[PDB]
RNA sequence: GCACGCCCCGCCGGCGGAUGCCUCGGCCCGGGCGGCGACGAAGAGCGCGGCGGAGCGCGAGACGCGGUGCGGACCCGCCCGCCCCGAGAAGCACCGAUCCUCGAACGCAGCGCGCCCCGGCGCCGCCGCCUCGGCGCCUGCC
RNA sequence: GGCGGGCCUGAGGCGGCGGGGGCGACGGGCGGAACUUAAGCAUAUCAGUACGCCCCGGAGGAGAAACCAACCGGGAUUCCCCGCUAGCGGCGAGCGACGCGGGAGGAGCCCGCCCCGAAGGCGCGCUGUGGGGCCGCGAGGGGGCCCGAGGGCCCCGCCCGAGAGGGUGCAAGCCCCGUACGGCGAGUAGCGCUGCUUGAGCGUGCAGCGCGAAGGGAGGCGCGGCCCUUCCAAGGCUAAAUACGCCCCGGGACCGAUAGCGGACCAAGUAGCGCGAGCGAACGGUGAAAAGGACGCCCUGCGGCCGCUCAAAAGACCUGAACCCGGCCGGCCGCCGGCCCGCCGGCCCCGUCUCGAAACACGGACCGAGGAG
RNA sequence: GCAGAGGCCCCGGGGGCGAAGGCGGCGCGCAGGCCCCGCCGGACCGGCCUCUGGUGCAGAUCUCGGCAGCAGUAGCCGCUACUCCGCGCCCCGGAGGACUGAGGGGGAGACGGGUUCCGCGGCGCCUGCAUCUGGCCGCGGGUGACUCGGGCCUAAGCGGCGG
């Protein structure tokens, strides 16, 4: 199964070559009293805080940042702590477009693993 | 070692396979040895046997010279004119002793056409490996 | 008279052959098949005897079209099946 | 030693249908001789039913070649023309249909396009 | 018995036909060692049809 | 006592198939595929080989046929048929056909009987189409 | 009352297209046991199992909250790791989830309603269409002695991006094949009563019948108020990660022919058996090569005899044990001990239950293989 | 002690200058057991260390296969029956003497078996003694319909039907 798993995500790799496998996904408190003090990540950033940057939910999908409508951020703080993954994401992306440009295409190398971990 | 997996390394498959094969993969693994002067003249070490071959046994009991009258894949063995059994009665018909075509060298070959052809297509195969692939 | 003078008594043919299974199971009075089932559209298939079952189904015969079909899918099947499902 | 059929491919289909009948007398004489003789090895017999067939399979690809020819571009075709295909094939969408969506997730696609893009 | 159905007679004909010994050359041919072809019936003991 | 029957100081021989040794088979665990059918499946029956019983394989074009690309001397008996820079044995991959009777099984039976103008003739839907029925809703008439 | 048309219901016929049946698994729906456990037996347990029926598909189902929670909160579904215990149960025997947390994998949507009103898929439709894998080449070994035949030995060498294997007259990197290296949202929600079910407990989900809303649902102890958090049922779709047989491929600290599948045998679900449903065997091995038996002698003939082939008869077959038996030879004899060896002395038949067996207790003709913490 | 696995066996363990297995005979060990010799046999097999288990049989009215003594034993006691001669077998031919005794040990059909029927050759089986016999074995053949029967029609019954 492992090796299976891996030449599944191998092959995906290839089909979106300058593209991370893994959206990005947002900090979100670990829910209950025990875990309140942690961080894990969530299905996807609120409308309110891609609001916050500036992104529409589906030119945020297209970057590659999953939005949840469903997610309220509970909090002021909370919200703080996405817009600002927002914005670090944003530095971190760089959108290949110009029709074809396979010599920066080449080298552009694929993020491996969860985005910003 | 073998790194392919294609390949099967068991002595069960493997002897089943050689047991029970196509009569074209009984012709290769049914191959004898070019002598030195006829692998010279051609550049191939070992052409399959045919029933025009002369060959020379160079190791099994009867090393003699002779062609090869009769070909019986089936047996996995080649007859050799003149290599036969010890005809009990003297007035009787000679039985000849198979031999394997591995224990043979091959002194001249039934040129054919389609010989002919098969020893140069190897000859340009074996020519780009020779060009280190 | 139980045995020997009751079987001696026997001169019938209660079962005949079938239709679709060509057995002894056909009953000439009640016009059904023991093992085939006929004339039943379904053919009998009881999950009690993996024996019966292995004894009739496929595999138990010339599989002729499904061996040809199935080595096609390994060969050209699969590319008329796509010139089909574009245009034709 | 029977009759090629790239010779049979070239001929016309009345001279085919003569050459069967003849065929066909000899296989009766074939069977005729074989049966009262009391035998020869009968090895036209066995050339002689190959080419029976040899000549019935030319007929059959003439017929059919004409037969397809006239059947063509038309909706409705004889069944035995029709793509092999396999009884699901037959039944599947075909890959525009199922591509098919409705205006407005369209309208969506269209709005926001793929992007191809890489992150540190 | 004599009043027969022509697809019994059918089936009854087949075993007739099919009752025979292996021919002398296919034991040569195949080199079969086993001679007997057991698939063989009698009459007065084989009860076809039952 | 001899014979018998025992036991064996050993010597041979039957009868049986143990024990070893092997092994184209199982089992076990991974892969991989997921590909049947009214264009008739799965299955069944009957036939089909020059000599032909079983099994395999085919289907009256039958132990196979056509095309293509390989392959290149055989074909387990007896054959006769090939043999040759192509002439074409065994083999192989595909592709095009043929494909009897039954069987979801389809004119009706199950092996016998119809219809029909020659193509055929089963059921159940869906969608058009054609011919119509209704003191259903009316309208036009007399 | 007769007669023409339009509509609305209906018939008969023709076309075009589809449905039906099959697969010992996986997957969905339904019907549904009992043996068993409780050291009895009803509730329970077995078991939402076997089995019956009915549908798919390469997966299927599930799926974008009328969600969980109670927080410095998460956020469709599916599978995995953990939670193992909250609970339930003649509170007995037993039974038994989920929520967090770590992962694999991730993707969102659409109709009705409403706005337009044929703009449409236009014989329909305004009782609403339409829009919003194959193909290849492929290395390098001689001499000596012996053997039936080296692949054995004894000396010397050569190729390894190949010393994985298989074959070949014995144990072969270099004899043959290969291998390593390549190429080309309403009769609804709810509620009353019943029944099934669930860990769900004054109800976990379902269902019948009765009655039936409007802003409603939930928050794991019912009821009536008051809030607070959270969501929007009674319409629909959706990939992925997951499961799994036939079949094919590969591997095994697997079994080695009374074993391993019932089945290693050219003909096994076969031969046979049972009216039938159904049941169900036995059977591997000559040799390197069939070289599968030259000849002569006789015999009324059969057949025998020699020998032959082969390394060997290995002669219908590898080895050929035990039991059992026939010849020939040798003794008078169960065991244990002493001794020259047939005399003295001692010896009940084991296993097993049993207080106690030589028991007139039971099982045991004999031998081989298999046979149980 | 068994059967596999990982190692070792100081020029790389033992083997056609004879492996495993079998049969007799020593030797060692309290014994479980081991070792060697001779003979057969004809290609594989170990000792130690670590690992594994489907790992040791006198029994289970044990399973399966073989087979002994009883034992040349019990028995081959239905249907009155054979005899002589031919070359003669129980087959056949002649001649005698019987028997089934027209509800037949006769001649035929329905059913059921499915080629057993027939002719020619043979005995390897089978014919429970024999066989030159045969329903046995090999080979080659054999079932002809306007009128007879099926088909046909209905009977008890059984299916089929908008539903």
């Amino acid at each position: 199964r492992k090796i299976r798993r891996r030449q599944t995500r191998l092959q995906k790799a290839k089909a979106i070559f300058p593209c991370p496998l893994q959206k990005l996904r947002p900090s979100v408190t670990r829910c209950s009293q025990k875990f309140n003090l942690t961080q894990r990540i969530g299905r996807g950033f609120t409308l309110r805080e891609l609001q916050g940057v500036g992104l529409s939910a589906g030119k945020a999908r297209q970057i590659g940042i999953a939005v949840d409508p469903r997610r309220k951020n509970k909090s002021e703080e909370s919200v703080a702590r996405n817009v600002a993954r927002l914005k670090e994401y944003l530095s971190k992306v760089t959108i290949f477009s110009k029709q074809a440009k396979p010599e920066e295409i080449q080298q552009a190398i694929q993020h491996q693993g969860v985005v910003m971990p | 070692m073998k790194l392919n997996s294609a390949v099967t390394a068991s002595r069960r498959k493997c002897r089943k396979a050689y047991f029970t094969a196509n009569a074209e993969t009984r012709a290769k693994m049914m191959s004898s040895r070019l002598s030195k002067e006829l692998r010279a003249e051609h550049k191939i070490k070992t052409m399959p046997i045919r029933r025009g071959d002369i060959v020379e046994i160079f190791t099994g009991g009867h090393k003699g010279t002779g062609k090869v009258v009769e070909v019986r894949r089936r047996d996995y063995k080649i007859c050799v004119e003149g290599i036969n059994q010890k005809a009990r009665n003297p007035e009787a018909k000679p039985v000849p002793y198979p031999i394997h075509p591995s224990n043979c060298i091959i002194k001249e070959l039934y040129m054919n056409g389609s010989r002919y052809r098969a020893i140069k297509r190897r000859q340009e195969r074996n020519a780009e490996r020779l060009a280190r692939i | 008279s139980k045995g020997t003078a009751s079987f001696g008594k026997r001169h019938t043919r209660i079962h005949g052959s079938c239709r679709r299974c060509g057995k002894h199971s056909f009953h000439l009075q009640k016009h059904e098949c023991a093992s085939c089932g006929y004339p039943s559209a379904k053919m009998r298939r009881y999950n009690w005897s993996y024996k019966s079952l292995r004894r009739r189904t496929q595999g138990t015969g010339s599989m002729s079209h499904m061996r040809k079909v199935y080595r096609a899918y390994n060969s050209g099947t699969l590319k008329a099946n796509a010139r089909k499902y574009l245009a034709k | 030693p029977g009759l090629k059929a790239k010779d049979l491919v070239g001929l016309s289909q009345e001279d085919l249908q003569r050459k069967l009948a003849d065929l066909k007398r000899e296989l009766l004489s074939l069977r005729t001789m074989k049966a009262t003789a009391g035998p020869e090895r009968i090895a036209r017999f066995r050339v002689c039913k190959k080419d029976v067939a040899r000549v019935l399979t030319v007929i059959n690809q003439k017929a059919r070649d004409e037969a397809r020819a006239a059947f063509e571009g038309a909706e409705h075709i004889p069944k035995t023309f029709r793509p092999r295909l396999t009884h699901a094939m037959r039944c599947q969408l075909t890959e525009k249909q199922k591509r098919l969506l409705p205006s407005k997730l369209m309208k969506r696609k269209l709005q926001f396009p793929k992007l191809k893009y890489a992150v540190k | 018995t004599a009043n027969k159905t022509l697809s019994r007679k059918l089936r009854l004909a087949k075993k007739t036909k099919t009752n025979k010994n292996i021919p002398r050359w296919v034991i040569a041919k195949d080199h079969l060692k086993k001679t007997w072809n057991y698939k063989r019936h009698h009459w007065r003991r084989s009860h076809l049809k039952l």
